[PDB]
């Protein structure tokens, strides 16, 4: 058993359940019985916390296209590279 | 979220380079335009003309002389301003009218997710995940089974492409017609009979 991490991409296994994310806290509320959450595209959404019962999201870690904006490398060799769809901590 | 599950499995949605703000900006313009100036701002400089003066050309455009709008500009307002309130109560309640636009946006996350689920599907291999058919076995045969995978998912890419290539298309023509209708309806007066309804 591995001390859980939150808010940082992990890979990860729950119950023998793998996948690799950001687990968050969550307030999606389970039905006892149950185990995993899932979303409308048969992924692993969310897990509840075997040891500690909480409902802990599962979102894969962020990822985008790099855009390198450049004018024409007749004006200049500077580029301003846009990372796509991530909030700026991950560069 | 829809676009969760597909932002994870490397689908993307780009940001439509024209925000709703800028759009209705556009909207604003053109209609704006069309109020004050008549049609002359799609041929040139805009020009400030009385409303109720431009009225009477649209007219001549119909064929109907102007001395009907003259003296009938009241009995036309109403006409006009009820005709408005029409429209609103339409939208209010109707789901339908929108069918056009709600099918687009449909059909897409329909492709969208039959592309998802199909990473759910064997293919033909022993499983549909990627790394346990790894773990179950050794290399050597995971190469030929991952082909079963890939050869399946590739596949089911290229009829997705494929699909949004032609469904483009079909909005491609619909853009055209559009610019044609904003070109010549809005920004002219068509004389084309039933183009403009
Ligand atoms: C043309 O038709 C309009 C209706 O579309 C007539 O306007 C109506 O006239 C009646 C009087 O008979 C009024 O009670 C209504 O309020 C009018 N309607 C509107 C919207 O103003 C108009 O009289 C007709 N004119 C001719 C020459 O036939
Ligand atoms: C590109 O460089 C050429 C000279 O190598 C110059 O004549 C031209 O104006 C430049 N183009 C732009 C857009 O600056
Ligand atoms: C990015 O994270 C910061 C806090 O780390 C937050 O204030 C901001 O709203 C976030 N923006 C996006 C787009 O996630």
């Amino acid at each position: 058993s591995t001390n859980l991490v939150k808010n940082k991409c992990v890979n990860f296994n729950f119950n023998g359940l793998t996948g690799t994310g950001v687990l968050t806290e969550s307030n999606k509320k389970f039905l006892p019985f149950q185990q995993f959450g899932r979303d409308i595209a048969d992924t692993t959404d969310a897990v509840r916390d075997p040891q500690t019962l909480e409902i802990l999201d599962i979102t894969p870690c962020s990822f985008g296209g790099v855009s390198v904006i450049t004018p024409g490398t007749n004006t200049s060799n500077q580029v301003a590279v846009l990372y796509q769809d991530v909030n700026c901590t991950e560069v | 979220d829809l676009i969760c599950a597909q932002k994870f499995n490397g689908l993307t949605v780009l940001p439509p380079l024209l925000t709703d703000e800028m759009i209705a900006q556009y909207t604003s313009a053109l209609l704006a335009g069309t109020i004050t100036s008549g049609w002359t701002f799609g041929a040139g400089a805009a020009l400030q003309i009385p409303f109720a003066m431009q009225m009477a050309y649209r007219f001549n455009g119909i064929g109907v002389t102007q001395n009907v709008l003259y003296e009938n500009q009241k009995l036309i307002a109403n006409q006009f301003n009820s005709a408005i309130g029409k429209i609103q109560d339409s939208l209010s309640s109707t789901a339908s009218a929108l069918g056009k636009l709600q099918d687009v946006v449909n059909q897409n996350a329909q492709a969208l997710n039959t592309l998802v689920k199909q990473l759910s599907s064997n293919f033909g291999a022993i499983s549909s995940v990627l790394n346990d058919i790894l773990s179950r076995l050794d290399k050597v045969e995971a190469e030929v089974q991952i082909d079963r995978l890939i050869t399946g998912r590739l596949q089911s890419l290229q009829t997705y492409v494929t699909q949004q290539l032609i469904r483009a298309a079909e909005i491609r023509a619909s853009a055209n017609l559009a610019a044609t209708k904003m070109s010549e309806c809005v920004l002219g007066q068509s004389k084309r009979v039933d183009f403009c309804g």
